[PDB]
């Protein structure tokens, strides 16, 4: 129908909320593979 | 003794969530916090006194188009707060049905909270404290007003839940 | 043959978006357990766990 | 001096992530397990007086995840498209992996195709110069690989890291 449509689109848009946050957290996670001490790290965390 | 566990944040968006958990967990408080994306994931270890309890939190972003993903946040949650803003009727409301659905979806030994938060803008209050207070005594719901901005009562009503937390 | 194919391509979106959710959840709680390290050695043995 | 972000496209099981893994760790795995939408590495290697930074983005290949893999690639200047030579299928497949960059990506994106798995070449289904072929009339870099035995590994992320302007 017109609302299976429009649920469609919604469910698509948290789909792509959530692929962009893990982006986000596994950058940030690689970031932190990468760091050489505590510092950075905490540094990151923030 | 070590009894760590799981509790939700759930309520309309731009209550106070977040801010409120930033408050209690990190002492800190935002003035422009950005809505949340899908979740945020937080801990803090605090002692009643002898023995020692960890909050394992999840701040979910409270957005309509989020509705359907919040039991993969609450289910096996043994407790919850449900937030709303005290100078927006509308999101009192919106508070009623998270906590009927918690009620029908979640355990039923959960802990649920009732958070009535931004109680320093009383200025503009648009939701009576003694209507928010007996909405909770029905419902069996630790109620208490909050201040994510001044820290007013933060910190009581999470110690609260970790003591009604069988 | 409008609202089948439809109903299908929902189901699908719904079950990425959940691989997502949970995908997002399990990194959080990592990110959140190396944030609650000690030693930098207990940050490398976080980073090799499972998901 | 130089970062840049990289993808990689291929059906599911092709090697994509063993090939990521050799190159980034050199481990391997008998038994890797399927991607659950994407992974991310880097790797920094000194070219020969300057480095560059590999920002590596392991997108899953099952058919499911194929709406997301925009959401990857878009902002790359590099992409890998992995086949698995002994699964004619699979090329068929890269062979639209291809084409969707083309019409997709940036403009400037270099494409490098992988032959992968020619270590059993004993199981060849795809002739190494019917994908020659292919790739030089798509200006594609070609080049087969084995995460196994880590063959043209280093060679391929190498030959793009060169002619990336
Ligand atoms: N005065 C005051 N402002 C507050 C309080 N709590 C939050 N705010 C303000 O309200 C806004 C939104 O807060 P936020 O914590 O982001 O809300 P949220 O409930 O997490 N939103 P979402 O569900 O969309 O993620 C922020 O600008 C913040 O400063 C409070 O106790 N007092
Ligand atoms: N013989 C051989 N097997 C390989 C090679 N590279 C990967 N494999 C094998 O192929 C299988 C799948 O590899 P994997 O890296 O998970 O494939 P993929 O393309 O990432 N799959 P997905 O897209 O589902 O995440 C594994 O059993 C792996 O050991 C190679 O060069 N030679
Ligand atoms: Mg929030
Ligand atoms: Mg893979």
């Amino acid at each position: 129908a017109q609302r299976l449509q429009t649920e469609l689109d919604v469910s698509e848009q948290v789909q792509r909320d959530f692929v962009k946050l893990s982006q986000t957290l596994q950058v940030q996670l690689e970031r932190i593979r990468q760091a050489d001490s505590l510092e950075r790290i905490r540094a990151i965390l923030n | 003794k070590i009894c760590q566990f799981k509790l939700v944040l759930l309520g309309e968006s731009a209550v106070g969530k977040s801010s409120l958990v930033l408050r209690f967990v990190k002492g800190q408080f935002h003035e422009f916090q950005e809505s949340t994306i899908g979740a945020a994931f937080l801990t803090q270890t605090v002692c009643l006194d002898d023995t020692t309890v960890k909050f394992e939190i999840w701040d979910t972003a409270g957005q309509e188009r989020y509705h359907s993903l919040a039991p993969m946040y609450y289910r096996g949650a043994q407790a919850a707060i449900v937030v709303y803003d005290i100078t927006n009727e509308e999101s009192f409301a919106r508070a009623k049905n998270w906590v009927k659905e918690l009620q029908r979806q979640a355990s039923p030994n959960i802990v649920i909270a009732l958070s009535g938060n931004k109680a320093d803008l009383a200025n503009k209050r648009a939701v009576d404290f003694q209507e928010a207070q007996s909405y909770a005594d029905d419902n069996s719901l630790l109620f208490m007003e909050t201040s994510a901005k001044t820290s007013m009562n933060v910190n009581e009503i999470f110690m609260a839940i970790a003591k009604k937390l069988p």
